[PDB]
């Protein structure tokens, strides 16, 4: 019974757990590694110079 | 870790229906605004676009706490 274990472990991961605080906060920056992939580049719009 | 402890004790037994100094004086709150861009201006509506960040910072006694942090720099959860 696979689920309840899992449930434990996700459970354990939220205990004490703040996200109002960023990672690494007393002592870090924390370092996000972005990345796009672009499905479809829309229309361009002249009249209101957007895209 | 400790900035929890001072989040906790902030928020506990605190009303955000009531503003501060609900019964003592008007809240004093000073305003800044950062425009961005000024949109176009249709006349057949009679109206105007414009994109601003809006700064506004006032006291608030029930949010004071002592700590070596001295400044709490949150996003929107709070």
């Amino acid at each position: 019974d696979n689920t309840t274990v899992f449930t434990r472990i996700l459970d354990r991961l939220l205990d004490g757990y703040d996200n109002r605080l960023r990672p690494g906060l007393g002592e870090r920056v924390t370092e996000v590694k972005t990345d796009i992939f672009v499905t479809s580049f829309g229309p361009v719009s002249d009249h209101d110079m957007e895209y | 870790g400790d900035v929890t402890v001072i989040l906790n004790n902030l928020l506990e037994g605190y009303d955000n229906k009531l503003r501060p100094d609900i019964g003592v004086k008007p809240t004093l709150i000073h305003t800044d605004m950062y425009v961005n861009s000024i949109g176009p201006v249709n006349a057949i509506n009679m109206e105007y676009t414009i994109d601003i960040f809006f700064a506004q910072t006032w006291y608030d006694r029930r949010l004071k706490f002592n700590s070596t942090i001295k400044v709490l720099r949150l996003n929107s959860n709070m």
